[PDB]
């Protein structure tokens, strides 16, 4: 359900995307600015190592959750979730209609929440949350 | 790459060599 676990993971990735997408800080509006700072830098190196790779995969015609499913079917870390993260806000920023400012960030966010927290909310909360993300500082 | 390669398979190959490199 829609816990306090939920809105950890949601508001961390949802806050991501839309900085992506709309060049604002949005480091203020989650909790964990330490884990927050490197996520978004983990996710810009992925980013900036893999974009021409994932210019072709987003050239199909793909759904995103399946993708996000996929890489979670059997397990999870945080190099995974990391690069689902950097490939979803890639994508959020592709797929923008050009006659809304919609670049689907809720649907986005919650797919991938919900892909984590369906079958490892455990391992998550035994994590700290995202403070396990603190590995890849630096 | 092949079509038989499936792309949530090529994301988690990014992100364990991510750990990796990491």
């Amino acid at each position: 359900m829609k816990d306090e676990t939920y809105y950890i993971a949601l508001n961390m990735i949802q806050n991501y995307i839309i900085e992506y997408n709309t060049n604002k800080p949005r480091k203020s509006f989650v909790i964990d600015s330490i884990s927050y700072d490197v996520l978004k830098a983990a996710c810009k190196s992925v980013i900036k190592t893999n974009y021409n790779e994932f210019d072709i995969i987003i050239s199909r015609n793909i759904d995103f959750n399946v993708i996000v499913t996929q890489v979670l079917e059997d397990k999870i870390n945080w190099g995974r979730i990391i690069t689902i993260i950097a490939f979803c806000a890639y994508y959020s920023k592709k797929v923008k209609q050009d006659t809304s400012p919609q670049y689907y960030d809720g649907i986005i966010s919650e797919a991938i929440t919900d892909a984590i927290l369906s079958k490892y909310r455990s391992w998550f909360i035994d994590q700290d949350y995202w403070n396990g993300i603190r590995i890849y500082k630096n | 790459i092949s079509s038989a390669i499936q792309v949530g398979h090529q994301l988690a190959l990014i992100g364990d060599e991510f750990n990796r490199a990491y």
